[PDB]
């Protein structure tokens, strides 16, 4: 649910605190689904923000 | 009859902003150069501003100071509090041929960990006998907290006459460090059959002992 | 560039003429047409502006130390010297000598102070007894030895253990006053227990006002 | 307390616990930016003056 936060000109809570996005941003973004990999049964929590 | 009023402790944390004052009593704080010097303990002063707004070369510019002549006092700010910035300001004047300095400002700074007290004794020598005198010392050393209190005893007699002690001191292993002192004449150390000393140090006693041998 | 130092004794009895000598290195007095002043600094207290000189004869003092301070300058000897007549025991105070760009305003360079604490003329030298450890002076593997010094004044004494080659352990305490004026201090070391009939243990104490030096070996006690 | 959103009227208790805009940026409970508490600690020693 956060992956449409990442653009030049959102505010939220994960853009404005952890990696903001200037207005030039000519970056290039790309995502997918790793569930089967990254997360696991019993609850994943090694990650953390 | 003109003097600089400063006050004599202002506390900050580091990274804020603070004003240290300077209030002429007599004459306008406006009519004389007043000069600010920041003296670390156990070193020289060195000149911190002049001219009421000009820095020497070498100090930060966080070192800025105006005139208030209306309220005939020197205000000098100071911006982004450092460590190295704990030290003594006072402010200069002249009146008339007869130079003035300020009161001081004073910065306060901010826990040792704790340690187990050590005590050692020794008996008076025999030289020291030999001159007619006699000194038992205690000695209590890396510990802490430095809230020791010392009661020496002949025997089972507590003795407070002739009894010195020193304040804790730091040490360099982050200890403190003490003493005790009992004065005592040659027939006195000679006349109970023992003497020891007893240090309470956060309810525990260490007591040492030791005898005329 | 240019450096003051300060001479003279450290010291003055009560009653007495005080003799202070700042030197000048790396410059000239008269050259440059500048001024340079006396100013004191008691412990824990604010500075204190003793008096003004010139190359010249032109003096002037705080009214509170009028009629107290003689300051006199020698330009062969390229120093200036003060006297301070009537001196007390609230006349304990680091002495600066600095140099004055502008009279009226600050100060370029401040020499290093030397402080004159003293308030009576007792002048009494360190007595060095000797603690000779035994069993009941050792808590586990580790001993303690030291030297005790008693009745002297005044204030300081430097204590040093085999000339300074022996430092770790070594714990030099604050003076405290005695009964009767004088103070009472001593210094120590902790040493394993296996060298003390090994090893040679003397205390250095030093006594500058008094020019006394005492060298006292410590042994461990024999029994008689 | 040392931030407030408005004037009080006299003999009257404030304790509400909220974290004010004292910034410029929006501040009204979230956590925002420049958010600086309206209840700060004391600085009391007895060494003091």
């Amino acid at each position: 649910d956060e992956v449409r936060q990442i653009a030049p000109g959102q505010t939220g809570k994960i853009a404005d605190y952890n990696y903001k996005l200037p207005d030039d941003f000519t970056g290039c973004v790309i995502a997918w689904n790793s569930n089967n990999l990254d997360s696991k049964v019993g609850g994943n929590y090694n990650y953390l923000y | 009859n003109f003097m600089l009023t400063q006050p004599h402790s202002v506390s900050e944390s580091p990274g804020k902003t603070v004003t240290i004052s300077c209030t002429g009593s007599s004459g306008s704080i406006a009519s004389n150069y007043v000069q600010w010097y920041q003296q670390r303990p156990g070193s020289a002063p060195t000149t911190v501003i002049y001219e009421d707004n000009q820095r020497p070369s070498g100090v930060p510019d966080r070192f800025s100071g105006s005139i208030d002549s209306s309220s005939n006092s020197a205000s000098l700010t100071i911006s982004g509090l450092k460590t190295e910035d704990e030290a003594d300001y006072y402010c200069q004047s002249y009146d008339s041929s007869n130079v003035v300095f300020g009161g001081g400002t004073k910065l306060t700074v901010l826990g040792q960990p704790k340690a187990a007290p050590s005590v050692t004794l020794f008996p008076p020598s025999s030289e020291e006998l030999q001159a007619n005198k006699a000194t038992l010392v205690c000695l209590i050393s890396d510990f802490y907290p430095g809230a020791v209190t010392v009661a020496w005893k002949a025997d089972s007699s507590p003795v407070k006459a002739g009894v010195e002690t020193t304040t804790p001191s730091k040490q360099s292993n982050n200890k403190y460090a003490a003493s005790s002192y009992l004065s005592l004449t040659p027939e006195q150390w000679k006349s109970h059959r023992s003497y020891s000393c007893q240090v309470t140090h956060e309810g525990s006693t260490v007591e040492k002992t030791v005898a005329p041998t | 560039q240019v450096q003051l130092q300060e001479s003279g004794p450290g010291l003055v009895k009560p009653s007495e003429t005080l003799s202070l000598t700042c030197t000048v290195s790396g410059g000239s007095v008269s050259s440059g047409g500048y001024f340079w002043s006396w100013i004191r600094q008691p412990p824990g207290k604010g500075l204190e502006w003793i008096g003004c000189i010139y190359y010249s004869g032109s003096t002037n003092y705080n009214p509170s130390l009028k009629s107290r301070v003689t300051i006199s300058v020698d330009t062969s000897k390229d120093q200036f010297s003060l006297k301070l007549s009537s001196v007390t025991a609230a006349d304990t105070a680091v002495y600066y000598c600095a140099r004055q760009l502008w009279l009226r305003g600050r100060f370029d360079y401040w020499g290093q102070g030397t402080l004159v604490t003293v308030s009576s003329a007792s002048t009494k030298g360190p007595s060095v007894f000797p603690l000779a450890p035994s069993s009941k002076s050792t808590s586990g593997g580790t001993a303690a030895l030291g030297c005790l010094v008693k009745d002297y004044f005044p204030e300081p004494v430097t204590v040093s253990w085999n000339s300074g080659a022996l430092t770790s352990g070594v714990h030099t305490f604050p003076a405290v006053l005695q009964s009767s004026g004088l103070y009472s201090l001593s210094s120590v070391v902790t040493v394993p227990s296996s060298s003390l009939g090994t090893q040679t243990y003397i205390c250095n104490v030093n006594h500058k006002p008094s020019n006394t030096k005492v060298d006292k070996k410590v042994e461990p006690k024999s029994c008689d | 307390r040392l931030f407030r959103k408005s004037n009080l009227k006299p003999f009257e208790r404030d304790i509400s616990t909220e974290i004010y805009q004292a910034g410029s940026t929006p501040c009204n409970g979230v956590e925002g930016f420049n958010c600086y508490f309206p209840l700060q600690s004391y600085g009391f020693q007895p060494t003091n003056g």
